RNA sequence: CCAUAGGUUAAUGAGGCGAACCGGGGGAACUGAAACAUCUAAGUACCCCGAGGAAAAGAAAUCAACCGAGAUUCCCCCAG
RNA sequence: GAUGGGGUUAGCGCAAGCGAAGCUCUUGAUCGAAGCCCCGGUAAACGGCGGCCGUAACUAUAACGGUCCUAAGGUAGCGA
RNA sequence: UGAGCCUUGAUGUGUAGGAUAGGUGGGAGGCUUUGAAGUGUGGACGCCAGUCUGCAUGGAGCCGACCUUGAAAUACCACCCUUUAAUGUUUGAUGUUCUAACGUUGACCCGUAAUCCGGGUUGCGGACAGUGUCUGGUGGGUAGUUUGACUGGGGCGGUCU
RNA sequence: GCUUGACUGCGAGCGUGACGGCGCGAGCAGGUGCGAAAGCAGGUCAUAGUGAUCCGGUGGUUCUGAAUGGAAGGGCCAUC
RNA sequence: AGGGGCGUAGUUCAAUUGGUAGAGCACCGGUUUCCAAAACCGGGUGUUGGGAGUUCGAGUCUCUCCGCCCCUGCCA
């Protein structure tokens, strides 16, 4: 049934047993067997259940070492911010007329922005993009006066999470290629601000597992 | 409850082997019945003075088996004649009652059984290779010296 | 009567309580049993009525051991 | 089958009585609480067992508090 | 006795504090029968056997009912 | 025969549609004589639409990838979630085959001038029954008590701040 | 329209109750609000909208901490 | 108190279990026969107790706002 590339996957991680940090980082440099570079998929299961409403939780972080993942930024805001979000390296600036070429489907960014007088703006098109999760929102920063920090910390490495129904986190904290002790400082510091998050009634263990995977690599669990 | 059996109970083991089990299970049966004693400080010790007792003998015998063998293994070749068997046809045969005296010389008594004749029953003339058994692992050897009345 | 012939337990009297703390008068009564042990010394089954607490003495001191204690307060067999 | 149970003798000892006191095994209710359940009366009355002129207890796995005391029993305080 | 929370302190810390191991206080996951809930039966088991409305060739009355409560509303016989 | 997890397999129709398109990322890939597509029933299930792959056969093809679609796919993976199925791990629940505890108000022998008792022999039952501790239920069977006052006597009615 | 005085510590002197208690209170201290200010505000036009103590719960508190350091527990404050 | 539970057309009770609330009888009509009654249909009857979330979208899942429940439980 499977094939050689699947089973030498399997033979190289030995997932029914967990493992540490320093042995889990190791066997993700060398689970890196693609054609093209991969990227660390994480694969976090939390306790706690976002069945209850008030458990939800959203959030955001800002990598020092980064993801490469495509971070071009659309911006919705008027006057001085939008010259402090050009001057921050947004892409993309403007408000009708950008909100009108989304209109067309011009979707050439990645992450949109939004002052919260442009909301009246991305409000309109909540259609297209609430279902993809682009919508900006003030619970993970994307809404701010600041317009250009929030520019700027994006760009390098931030990255967003939002609890799915499962109760489950599927974050990326960056390349393959990343050395080992980077990727641990970058996971570190995720784990660092799922702790900030963590909600109080929640009688349960905030992490059930966690465990890292690359595209076509096996979960190692960590510990 | 340790106890020390005394036989092969089920699967518990063999005679001589502590094993812990459930407290009814010898409180009732096992001692009534003799097929075990608690193995309890004073009578293990008194077991396994039994023990080493029966195995120093197993030495012993072993030992003086060996002594036996040596006595006689080397060379302690023997010549003793009888009937009027002489060369070529060496007539009659030579057997445990004639052997025993032979290699025995009025010493070493070795016992009919053992004189373990393989080569038939030795009819033929000549030099002749028998292995005596004092012990079941030792392998003695002895050379014998037919000759004429 | 309700005694035991190894370790001497007796009935014992307390109090019945309740959620509300009323007392009213009690027994205790050992767990006594009727028991045929085996003395290996004259290969004979003797009976015993003893306490479940008494039966573990019995593993612990030896049969002959115990009887020798009885034999001391005197009785029949 | 030995044994054991049992049986027959012979030696000793115990039996019962007696006031209170003492130790132990059991152990109320009336009453008080202005009723009444917890509680009180009370481990009292009473019953039973055992002992003595006394009994019981008794020679620290005790107290103290960083200083020390040195078995038990009894009295006065501590203290309502 | 799963898990979680406290107390204590080896230690680490200028000290703020943190806290190993052990002991300890607690929280009570899991297991858990009858019973109860539930499903039937049983009245020579304890027991119960009402109202409302309409309807006969005159009236009347209501068999012929219908309706509600109820579980179901008194038969034979007897009856100031 | 129970209830567990562990792993694996399988399971994911409101619809549009590629339609047996869980959940969420990762993901432009995918992907591979090592059985390319295939071709033949291994298919069993299922919506009977479809799905996974006895294995044999053939030898590089295979496929992210529009549109609608929540929507982009059992093409791509951690591995999980539901439906679960098997598999590994644990307590129990009965049934049975036992005897050795225990029971015998079965038979026989002795103590023994004995329908008691004890011992022995044997049979039957048997890890039950029965008993102890703890515990749920039931329990006028038996106890200890309560069951107010004002009031043109009391009760009834009414009243009590 | 603006606001939180429905303020905290107190309180001269009175009222009404057998008492437990209940009620009124200028003024003082600290911080407020509204007014430009004088000033007003310690809930509501007033008089009903309520329940003592014990016991337990919660928060705060250098008060206590049965050898000592803690802690438990207790006390005090807030409060159920 | 704590753990299970339930509140859909005037009459009750099904469901869906995110995509989609019927039947019951009462009522008015229509059929059916020579005609009546019985039967057979049409149809007029709904916010799935209520409120707010979650959602592309929930009477459905969740939080609950409650009423009415069954089990179970506690010393102002
Ligand atoms: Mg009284
Ligand atoms: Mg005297
Ligand atoms: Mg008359
Ligand atoms: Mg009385
Ligand atoms: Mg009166
Ligand atoms: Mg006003």
């Amino acid at each position: 049934k499977l094939t050689k590339r699947m089973r030498v996957i399997r033979e190289k991680v030995d997932a029914t047993k967990q493992y540490d940090i320093n042995e889990a980082i190791a066997l993700l440099k060398e689970l890196a067997t693609a054609k093209f570079v991969e990227s660390v998929d994480v694969a976090v299961n939390l306790g706690i259940d976002a069945r209850k409403s008030d458990q939800n939780v959203r959030g955001a972080t800002v990598l020092p070492h980064g993801t490469g993942r495509s971070v071009r930024v659309a911006v919705f805001t008027q006057g001085a911010n939008a010259e402090a979000a050009k001057a921050a390296g947004a892409e993309l600036v403007g408000m009708e007329d950008l909100a009108d070429q989304i209109k067309k489907g011009e979707m050439n960014f990645d992450v949109v922005i939004a002052s919260p007088d442009a909301m009246r703006v991305v409000g309109q098109l909540g259609q297209v993009l609430g279902p993809r999760g682009l919508m900006p929102n003030p619970k993970v920063g994307t809404v701010t006066p600041n317009v250009a920090e929030a520019v700027k910390n994006a760009k390098a490495g931030q990255v967003r999470y939002r609890n799915d129904k499962n109760g489950i986190i599927h974050t990326t904290i960056g390349k393959v290629d990343f050395d080992a002790d980077k990727l641990k400082e970058n996971l570190e510091a995720l784990l660092v601000a799922l702790k900030k998050a963590k909600p109080t009634q929640a009688k349960g263990v905030y992490i059930k597992k966690v465990s890292i995977s690359t595209t076509m690599g096996a979960g190692v669990a960590v510990d | 409850m340790q106890v020390i059996l005394l036989d092969k109970v089920a699967n518990l083991g063999s005679l001589g082997d502590q094993v812990n089990v459930k407290a009814g299970y010898a409180r009732n049966f096992l001692v009534p019945q003799g097929k075990a004693v608690p193995a309890t400080k004073k009578n293990i010790e008194f077991f396994e003075a039994r023990r080493a007792e029966l195995e120093a003998k197993l030495a012993e015998v072993l030992a003086a088996a060996n002594a036996r063998a040596e006595k006689i293994n080397a060379l302690e070749t023997v010549t003793i004649a009888s009937k009027a068997g002489d060369e070529g046809k060496l007539f009659g045969s030579i057997g445990t009652r004639d052997i025993a005296d032979a290699v025995t010389a009025a010493g070493v008594e070795v016992a009919k059984s053992e004189v373990r004749l393989p080569n038939g029953v030795l009819r033929t003339t000549g030099e002749h290779e028998v292995s005596f058994q004092v012990h079941s692992e030792v392998f003695a050897k002895v050379i014998v010296n037919v000759v004429a009345e | 009567s309700r005694v035991c012939q190894v370790t001497g337990k007796r009935p014992v009297t307390g109090n019945n309580r309740s959620h509300a703390l009323n007392a009213t008068k009690r027994r205790f009564l050992p767990n006594l049993h009727s028991h045929r042990f085996w003395v290996e010394s004259e290969k004979r089954f003797v009976t015993l009525r003893v306490s479940a607490k008494g039966m573990r003495v019995i593993d612990k001191k030896g049969i002959d051991t115990v009887l020798a204690e009885l034999r001391a307060r005197g009785e029949k067999y």
